[PDB]
């Protein structure tokens, strides 16, 4: 059963405003920050917003605020650099934040040239290791930028993406493997998720997948590392009210849950049991599959007061809470209980056999 | 790498590491080498910033007021030329400090997240350090 522990709320910055990104930071686990896009009902104030709040504490402050003139739809924190916050707004602007600075005014902002994004960013995240990391960025015309956290004036590494005929592919999610950087894998709203890769000969789209019928909101690969690797697996959410569990072994679908009666707006995996996902739907509904126990049902489900659309979820990284995020900029977190989210000596062993007789 | 940690397993100060990156310049064009060193490039940056903030501190005190033209004075340079070297050699020392933030941060430094401040602290300095306004003066 899931928990509420707590609930997260600013009246003065994050009312009337959707939650189109969540990230838990590696370094600091108690420190979740949340995007949110422009407001109608507030014109004079500023359009994009990423609000930092912790859970070791139990004041209901924003811990950190920033903001930005270009609405953000995603935002995270840098791996290997605590004091900075990345953010991908709607020109395109792949805009930083130091938490040490006094201004809340983005310190960096790349420029709206052709060089760079000139179309909105919904997927920035920071991959490699702490001698060697870089900012991948994706923009909706599918141009992929590599940049250097430390310079943002032009990119290291940037090309468009496509896959067949020369065709733009409108990525609207991403993920990557556990301790891969040359390989990854994004969601469109074609509707067909493309695995690629990042740099070399056969660097750009490799594979295609036909699947869904509707854009897809989002696509997350396995997080769980443990005695059986599953990193080939990942999952996908899109409009067509289906979540997807697939592989990149295999081109067709290995599984579509479609017990939903709505848009599911995004799935997550969980990053200790290898089984356990959950998702979250336009209808208010938080969705915990455990396949384990049952492919047939959300093993948990629970509804958030009021029943807006939830847009976006995240797992902590120890896996026993989870953060979502709707319309209204109502962060929840739920407490996810032990008999689920902690997995058994032989639930890797339960997926494995799980998968195969699918 | 190892023996890019072997720098501060042997160097004491901060001038040595200076010279240890003036000397390993081309080194760090490579990228791994580059993203090796991270921590030690701030550091060395905060004492550039020192040192040219002691540099803009010099230059707040006047130069009548400062013991530089009582000795040239006394060592027999006018005091107009005194004034001129004075600058000049204020305007060699900003050129010295903003290569050893070149050799620090490496090529392309006017981009860096640091080096950005550096530079427009450098030109404005320098663009306030143009002398040919005394020249001018003395000659009129």
């Amino acid at each position: 059963k899931l928990s509420l522990n707590r609930q997260f709320f600013d009246e003065r910055w994050s009312k009337h405003r959707v939650v189109s990104c969540l990230d838990w930071s590696s370094q600091y686990p108690e420190l979740l920050v949340a995007s949110y896009n422009n407001n109608e009902d507030a014109p004079h104030e500023p359009d994009g917003v990423a609000l930092v709040w912790n859970m070791k504490y139990k004041k209901t402050t924003p811990e950190y605020v920033f903001h930005c003139q270009s609405a953000v739809m995603s935002a995270t924190f840098a791996k290997f650099h605590p004091n900075l916050v990345v953010g991908g707004t709607y020109s395109g602007q792949i805009v930083l934040w130091d938490n040490r600075s006094n201004k809340r005014t983005p310190v960096q902002r790349t420029p709206l040239s052709a060089a760079a994004h000139t179309h909105p960013v919904y997927c920035v995240n920071v991959v490699g290791t702490q001698n060697a990391h870089n900012l991948i960025s994706i923009s909706t015309d599918g141009k992929i930028c590599s940049w250097s956290l430390d310079m943002l004036s032009h990119p290291q590494d940037s090309m468009e993406l496509v896959h067949k005929q020369s065709k733009a592919v409108a990525v609207t999610s991403m993920s990557f493997p556990v301790g891969d950087v040359n390989n990854f894998v994004v969601g469109s709203e074609e509707g067909s998720v493309y695995t690629a890769c990042r740099h070399g000969s056969k660097a750009g789209i490799s594979e295609m997948f036909e699947g869904h019928q509707g854009p897809i909101t989002g696509i997350h690969c396995h997080a769980a590392v443990g005695a059986v690797d599953f990193s080939h697996l990942f999952v996908t959410s899109s409009f067509d009210w289906t979540v997807k569990l697939w592989t990149t072994k295999n081109n067709k679908p290995l599984y579509s849950f479609e017990d939903n009666a709505d848009y599911v707006y995004d799935v997550m995996w969980s990053p200790t049991h290898p089984a356990l996902f959950a998702c979250v739907d336009g209808m208010g509904r938080l969705d915990l599959w455990n396949l384990n126990n049952d492919t047939e049902v959300p093993t948990a489900s629970i509804s958030v007061e009021g029943n807006p659309a939830l847009n976006r979820v995240r797992w902590t990284h120890s896996g026993r809470e989870i953060a979502v995020g709707d319309s209204e900029g109502q962060i929840v977190i739920y407490d996810v209980g032990e008999q689920i989210a902690v997995p058994r000596n032989d639930e890797w062993a339960r997926f494995g056999r799980t998968l195969a007789e699918i | 790498t190892a023996r890019l940690r072997d720098q501060l397993g042997t160097a004491k100060n901060a001038n040595e590491m200076f010279r240890i990156f003036s000397r390993f310049n081309a080194l760090f064009v490579r990228p791994h080498i580059r993203g090796a060193i991270r921590e030690y490039q701030t550091q060395l940056i905060q004492r550039v910033k020192d040192d040219i903030e002691s540099l803009h501190d010099k230059f707040k005190v006047q130069y009548p007021q400062s013991q530089a033209c009582k000795m040239s004075h006394v060592r027999d340079l006018p005091p107009v030329s005194g004034s001129i070297i004075w600058a000049k050699q204020i305007d060699r020392q900003l050129t010295a400090y903003m290569k050893r933030v070149e050799d620090v941060l490496g090529k392309g430094w006017e981009n860096h997240v640091e080096g950005q401040k550096l530079k427009q602290d450098g030109d404005s300095f320098r663009m306030k350090l143009n002398t040919q306004e005394i020249f001018d003066d003395w000659a009129r």
